[PDB]
């Protein structure tokens, strides 16, 4: 009687050659009993095959097989090792699988085929070659964290498998911070994107996570930079360029759809007391001249060139107090989103208000006052005929004033009649005045 | 290189140059098998492939060759596509069964249509007198079909004379006659070159008994060292991969 | 698509077939060798040679133990195939343990007694599904309280002096996790906006509740039968050159996980009524309290003195008081 | 400069003319005598195009000066041919090629 | 020693140095193969502890200083005029000993061979000297082998001298094997040293063995046995003519091969002298052999072109008639009555000349030797027998 089925005919043949002969080659005995095992659990194909399988259309069948060649060569280049060649090799793939269609049409088939852990792989790759000596290929490195930002953005099942990896890439989040015109298009920002606009998210985030990026700002408080002093900046003592991604990613954590995450605001707003030194010399609480006078030095910094501008393409020049007031408007808005709601606080819920009561100790009225108050250049029409621009990227600029406005709102409370209306004399009305004056066509 | 036999010490050396004409070449680098095309030619790959009097470290440096640059490239790409199974539905697809005829009888795996979107081959002619550099990429052409009768021929004649456990193996050993052989079937069958009766042959060999269509004793029952063994164990997993790929379709199908 | 995914999940994964017993049995039969020309001492059965190669791999030194799928197959086969599991008759029971004897016997002949420690030993106090079957078929074979195989267990133990394995099963237990009450509380938040949750059962909140159940019934099965040798050797590791007290590490597990039942009945004394979700995370956290206590029981019986002693000087007595002011509160 | 002697006589009075597809078998050797390149290996034909640059300037020269039928040694210097880079891993150098090129058919 | 101290006051431990390195190599000696898994895996557990201990203690460093302070000196002689005579002896086996124990150090050890990295640049730069090549070879194999860092330290001056060394010390395996461990590691090729060892070695043709398909060639030759000797009785000119039936260009991916012409045999024997006898040769691929092939004169393994009226290579359809003249050796030539303008002269004639024909697969021809078993399509040249 003959087998008659595959299944029979192996599962004689391998436990014959087994009490046959004693098998000295380990792989020999790894692939018999595997096929064996197989050959036993025929539901284990089926339930290991149906996840990976996909149904597509015949008009797209084509699109799909471009992708799939692309995605094959881009499998074959993490054998191989990596250069310049390479590097070309994965930017125009990685472009090229942008460009398909179906790559957005069907995220399913995205998650079945492991892109995203290919991209995975190939960015640690290249992260932990070279790791002390600054990381090579950071073009490349921008093309995999800028596919990594997209594929959140496609669905939401995509950012909760990009959440697994959250782990290595706050690790890895100081690669690039500093380097402008990378914005975007680093571990940090992917994170930002795998946790942005997801409350289920946003709550499975857990407190480790937080405070390792509570250390790494507690570090850009305590120490400058290197490579920026390397390119001959002025040297600080703190380092706000790389504070504020951290900052960022604070803010997208604890503020989600417009409410507050208590539970994940409570955690940080108690990483970031219990380590002061990540608020910065203004707010040192020990000889600190305060915000308002931080933010007034740092315009000072922004008129001279010698301390604003390095002083030994246009994207390496960082305007060092731009830097400085963004770090502040960037604190003070995450401080106003890890404000709690006020239906809490009319609720009475003592934890709430002694986070209010810490908000309100660590900044005073009067410096956020004062901030407001302070009012900015008119870019004006010459006698030639051109209208003469101030820099976007150096001096006072309007979203600092609306983090202040922000944390006025969320944490202090404008309750008072008097109050109000000093705040409007102090900083609302030349604002309004100024708005009213640049009216003109040209101005507008 | 028939004389190479008794010259132990060129032996030795030309079977690490064909060892390092592998290398260089490895892992898809159709420059450098584009290049290698010229010192190693069709013609000679091809008489190694059948010469019986070949010494064994010769005859597996030159399957491995031939493997290493025609035939590697295509054949890591579809092992790797091998574990996705998209299927396009389409009236072929709509027309798949899980099983041929009425009774409920498997057919000969690898034997029907499939319709799972595969990967395409592509290959280029290994010329050095044209100038255009796109020839540097895909893989050098070889002339597939007469490998594939090339292969079968003499796996049949090797399947006949091993039986007999004669005294003198093409290439001094069973090991040498049947590990490169094997490797290369292996390769060509991974890659899907084999179809319809060439498959069903092919299988036959493999075992008379359980696979006939409608003694000699096979290559399962012929008393096989450990290697080759483990090269009749990677057959029979692309088989029962072939097997769920079927059945993956035939489910679709009725999706 | 959809409809691939619900039908995989729905039928293909809830479809169950029996094989295990019939499998080993055909492993373990031997097929004709003394019929085989051998010439020389009879070859080893293919089970056997399956758990040579497994304690091969174990025994091969790594910085860390990888996943073998093959392992986490083939240890799950051997445990179902090694247990096979209105009041039944006395000789109906005890034809039942002979069956179940005989069954260990046919496994821990091969030397799955080995190399069920071996493996725990390679963990490296790694929690894993390695781990988790490992401790699997340590619970099946040795469930009854098998004294030959705890001999072989001892046995090997003292002439490999494997301080390594002791070192493992502390680390292992600390890395066991107990009741999270933030967790909780974040899973409420969750279900109460009304966002699907990704975890059916919660686990979040007691992470493992099947890993420290089975940890814990292995060492108690090695105590079974008042095994004095055992017992003592737990405590003092007299030939090693360093001494764990998995006795103490097991009454401090028990302390974390009273500490978390007492915080998680501090959490639901507001409330008038518990939630089932509620409900069941304190099903799990009492199995696994009963099944730490039973552990210790089995540890301090047969009058072993030297255990006696060490829990007496433990902190077992305030986990004693925590658990005795929450079952005051809680009837 | 491109050399060209006859091996075997052609029709004499067709030649290559532009805009057409040549059907060529060569054997390239070395100026020492070893072969690198051979069409009748491959056992297929070769076509190129007249005038469009994509074969070797030495081996379109000594083409376009060729007879249909006709079997003719192709000498090509190495300014001509592969001039002083050369062909990575195939050809050395400043190196001289010679061609046994057999015109099979103009299309 | 190097400071040109005085010999009798230097204090130099050779015996010592010497024993204690053979004891070194036998602590760090692999395990065998025979034993068993389990004290393989505890030979490898002590092997791999001894290694870490000997790195974190820096003695690899040491191992290197004892080795350039052994290279200071060119020569084993040059050490026994420097320091004593039993160091000069003993010197060249210390060197040897030190690389041994080096490699054994480094072997299955990856911290060990990452280390190495920033040292290979100075070890290579010793590759050369014929005292150290094998020990250096195989130190740059163990560190090749275990570490990627030392595969990517590698450049392009480095991939050049291994090439060099292949050139300078003769065919080696070892270098070959070392080549193809810098193409892969761990399964990770190196595009660029693939392209450089590419472009380096192969387009030589030079040292790696060259292989090629040639077709076999088989001469046929009467029973005719001419020859000139002082005072003997043999006619000096003789004549024959050759008759091509059919020949085929191309029977395979080679050229048809199809000479005629004269050969002479080694001193009075029968047997033809100076060439092989089964393989590719033919007539003219010796200097006894003269031969034709309708546009090359062939003689020594050499072809000369000669001009012809319609010169072509050997068709359907064609007579070649040959001549031979002893008083004054000529073997002239003469396709289809038209004279060629190439004639062999002046060559050795202590020796028996006969007629042959050497051919590959696809030939029909017919010797036409006049008389009985042919005749002649042209008149002999006069004077000629």
């Amino acid at each position: 009687k003959k087998s008659s089925t595959l299944q029979q005919l192996i599962s004689e043949t391998m436990v014959r050659w087994a009490q046959e002969s004693v098998i000295e080659d380990p792989e020999l005995v790894r692939a018999m009993f595997v096929l064996l095992h197989r050959q036993y659990d025929g539901i284990g194909g089926l339930v290991r095959a149906l996840p990976k399988t996909y149904t597509i259309n015949g008009v797209s069948v084509e699109d799909t097989i471009n992708l799939l060649a692309s995605l094959g060569q881009i499998r074959s280049l993490l054998s191989v090792r990596m250069g310049k060649e390479e590097e070309k090799l994965m930017i125009r793939g990685l472009g090229d699988i942008m460009n398909n269609k179906v790559f957005y049409q069907h995220p399913n088939l995205m998650r079945a085929l492991g892109m995203h852990e290919t991209v995975m792989e190939v960015m640690v790759n290249v992260l932990g070659g070279g790791e002390s000596k600054e990381i090579t290929f950071p073009k490349m490195v921008a093309n995999c964290c800028r596919f990594l930002c997209y594929f959140c953005r496609i669905s939401r099942q995509n950012q909760k498998a990009m959440f697994d990896h959250l782990s290595y890439l706050l690790e890895n989040s100081s690669v690039g911070l500093a380097s402008p015109a990378m914005r975007g298009s680093t571990p940090l920002d992917v994170a930002a994107a795998s946790v942005m606009d997801n409350n289920e998210l946003a709550l499975a985030l857990r407190e480790p996570d937080l405070e390792k990026v509570v250390r790494y700002l507690a570090g850009c408080g305590l120490q400058s930079c290197q490579m920026l002093v390397s390119k001959g900046y002025p040297d600080i003592g703190w380092n706000p360029v790389e504070g504020e991604r951290y900052l960022d990613f604070l803010r997208f954590a604890v503020f989600c759809n417009g409410e507050s995450v208590e539970e994940n605001a409570n955690v940080v707003v108690r990483l970031l007391i219990r380590r002061p030194e990540c608020f910065g010399p203004a707010l040192r609480g020990e000889g600190g001249n305060g915000l308002l006078a931080a933010m007034e030095e740092a315009i000072k910094i922004a008129e001279d060139p010698s301390r604003d501008g390095p002083s030994p393409e246009e994207d390496d020049t960082i305007h060092m107090g731009n830097a400085i007031m963004t770090f502040y408007s960037a604190l003070i808005d995450l401080l106003g989103r890890c404000a709690p709601e006020m239906h809490l606080i009319h609720a009475g819920k003592g934890e709430a208000i002694r986070i209010r009561s810490i908000l309100r100790s660590l900044i005073p009225l009067g410096d956020l006052v004062g901030v407001i108050s302070i009012a900015f250049q008119m870019p004006t029409i010459a006698k030639d005929g051109n209208v003469v621009e101030p820099d976007m990227s150096a001096g006072f600029c309007p979203d600092h004033k609306a983090a202040m406005v922000l944390f006025l709102d969320r944490v202090y409370g404008i309750e008072v009649q008097d109050f109000l209306l000093h705040l409007l004399e102090v900083g609302f009305l030349p604002d309004l005045r100024a708005a009213a004056s640049l009216d003109t066509a040209a101005l507008s | 290189i028939l004389e190479l036999t008794e010259q132990e010490e060129l032996l030795k050396f030309h079977y690490h140059t064909l060892r390092l004409y592998s290398a260089v070449c490895a892992l898809g680098n159709h420059r450098v098998a584009h290049a290698l095309c010229s010192h190693v030619d069709e013609p000679q790959l091809l008489y190694a492939i059948e010469n019986k009097y070949m010494p064994g470290l010769l005859r597996a440096g030159y399957y491995d060759l031939l493997i290493d640059i025609h035939l590697s490239s295509y054949a890591t790409a579809r092992l790797m596509m091998n574990n996705e199974y998209i299927v396009p539905m389409t009236e072929e697809t709509k027309s798949i069964t899980l099983f041929p005829d009425e009774n409920k009888k498997h057919g000969l795996p690898g034997i029907g249509l499939s319709t799972s979107l595969r990967p395409r081959m592509q290959f280029s002619s290994p010329s050095f007198v044209s100038i255009s550099n796109e020839c540097y990429q895909y893989s050098p052409e070889f002339p597939l079909d007469i490998l594939k009768s090339k292969t079968i021929q003499m796996l049949t004649e090797a399947v006949k004379e091993g039986s007999l456990h004669a005294r003198d193996p093409v290439g001094g050993t069973t090991e040498f006659l049947f590990v490169p052989l094997i490797k290369l079937f292996y390769t060509l069958l991974i890659m899907g070159i084999f179809h319809n009766e060439d498959l069903k042959h092919i299988l036959q060999l493999i075992e008379p008994s359980v696979f006939k269509e409608a003694p000699k004793e096979g290559l399962l029952q012929m008393k096989l060292p450990e290697p080759v063994k483990l090269q009749m164990c990677l057959l029979l997993q692309y088989l029962c991969d072939c097997q769920v790929r079927h059945r993956i379709e035939a489910i679709v199908a009725f999706s | 698509n959809l409809f691939l995914q619900g039908y995989e999940k729905s039928w293909i994964e809830t479809e169950e077939h029996y094989f295990e017993d019939k499998l080993i049995e055909d492993l373990a039969k031997p097929g004709a060798e003394p019929p085989e020309e051998d010439e020389g001492t009879k070859r080893v059965d293919p089970l056997h040679q399956l758990i040579l190669l497994f304690s091969r791999t174990a025994l091969t030194e790594k910085c860390k133990l990888e996943e073998d799928f093959l392992y986490m197959a083939y240890a799950d086969i051997m445990a179902k195939s090694c247990h096979d599991e209105e009041v039944k008759s006395f000789e109906e029971k005890e034809m039942e343990k002979q069956k179940l004897l005989y069954q260990q016997a046919r496994l821990h002949d091969r030397g799955a007694a080995e190399m069920v420690l071996q493996t725990i030993s390679a963990s490296k106090g790694e929690t894993g599904p390695m781990v988790a079957a490992t401790l699997k078929l340590g619970i099946a074979i040795l469930n009854g309280g098998n004294s030959t195989v705890q001999q072989k267990m001892l046995d090997y133990l003292k002439e490999k002096k494997d301080v390594g394995f002791f070192q493992s099963l502390a680390g292992l237990m600390q890395s066991c996790s107990v009741l999270d009450l933030n967790a909780f509380e974040r899973q409420n938040k969750a279900e109460g906006l009304g966002m699907v949750t990704e975890e059916g059962s919660g686990e979040k909140v007691l992470q493992d509740d099947e890993f420290t159940c089975d940890l814990f019934r292995f060492l108690q099965l090695l105590c079974e039968g008042h095994n004095s040798d055992f017992q003592n050797y737990l405590r003092t590791q007299t030939g090693n050159n360093t001494t764990v007290n998995i006795i103490i590490s097991t009454v401090d597990y028990l302390l974390r996980v009273q500490e978390s039942i007492s915080d998680f009945y501090w959490y639901y004394s507001g409330k008038d009524v518990i939630d089932e979700q509620g409900q069941r995370n304190f099903s799990k956290a009492i199995q696994v309290a009963k099944q730490v206590f039973n552990t210790l029981t089995e540890y301090i019986q047969g009058p072993c003195t030297g255990n006696q002693q060490s829990l007496a000087h433990s902190r077992l007595w305030d986990a004693v008081v925590g658990f005795l002011h929450v079952f005051a509160h809680m009837q | 400069g491109v050399e060209i002697e006859t091996i075997s006589p052609g029709d004499g009075r067709t030649f290559p003319k532009k805009g057409q597809t040549c059907v060529v078998h060569y054997t390239g050797m070395l100026q020492n005598g070893k072969k690198f390149d051979s069409s009748r290996d491959r056992n297929k034909p070769f076509k190129f195009r007249i005038g469009k640059q994509e074969v070797i300037k030495g081996f379109e020269e000594g083409a376009a000066q060729m007879s249909l039928g006709q079997r003719a040694k192709l000498t090509c210097t190495p300014d001509v041919a592969y001039g002083a880079t050369g062909h990575p891993g195939v050809i050395p150098p400043n190196a001289t090629l010679i061609f046994d090129v057999e015109l099979l058919n103009l299309e | 020693l190097s400071k040109k101290a005085k010999a009798s006051t230097v204090d130099l431990p050779i015996e010592s140095v010497s024993l204690s390195l053979q004891d070194l190599i036998g602590y760090f000696h692999p395990p065998d193969e025979h034993l068993e898994h389990e004290d393989k895996q505890n030979r490898l557990r002590a092997l791999k502890n001894r290694q870490n201990l000997f790195q974190e203690e820096g003695m690899i460093n040491l191992v290197l200083e004892c080795i350039d302070r052994l290279h200071v000196y060119s020569s084993a002689a040059h050490f026994a005029d420097v320091a004593g005579r039993e160091a000069g002896e003993s010197w060249k086996s210390i060197l040897n000993s030190l690389y041994e124990l080096l490699a054994a150090l480094i072997r299955g050890n990856r911290k060990n061979c990452a280390q190495f990295s920033g040292s290979l640049d100075w070890l290579i730069s010793r590759l050369e000297r014929l005292e150290a090549s094998s020990g250096i070879l195989e130190v740059l194999h163990c560190v090749l082998v275990e570490s990627p860092e030392a595969l990517n330290i590698i450049k392009e001056g480095h991939i050049k001298s291994i090439i060099s060394l292949l050139d300078k010390h003769g065919r080696n395996h070892k270098v070959l094997d070392v080549l193809c461990s810098l193409c892969v590691c761990h399964g990770v090729a190196v595009r660029s040293n693939q392209h450089l060892i590419c472009d380096n070695l192969l387009p030589g043709r030079d040292l790696l063995l060259q292989t090629r398909l040639v077709n076999h060639v088989s001469s046929m030759r009467p029973n005719i046995f001419l020859g000139v000797s002082e005072g003997s009785a043999q006619y000096k000119k003789w004549y024959y003519e050759l008759m091509v039936d059919h020949t085929e260009p191309f029977v395979t991916a080679e050229a048809t091969h199809l000479r005629v012409g004269w050969a002479s045999t080694e001193g009075y024997s029968p047997y033809p002298g100076g060439g092989e006898e089964w393989g590719g040769n033919g007539v003219g691929d010796d200097l006894f052999s003269y031969g034709f092939d309708g546009l090359h004169l062939w003689s020594g393994c050499i072809a000369r072109t000669v001009s012809s009226p319609n010169q072509h290579l050997l068709r359907t359809d064609d007579v070649i008639s040959c001549c031979l003249d002893l008083s004054a050796p000529s073997i002239s030539f003469r396709i289809n009555g038209q004279p060629v303008q190439g004639m062999f002269e002046n060559f050795n004639i202590d020796g028996l000349f006969f007629p042959v024909v050497s051919f590959s697969a696809g030939i029909k021809v017919r010797f036409l030797l006049g008389g009985r078993h042919g005749e002649f399509k042209f008149l002999p040249p006069p004077g000629y027998a």
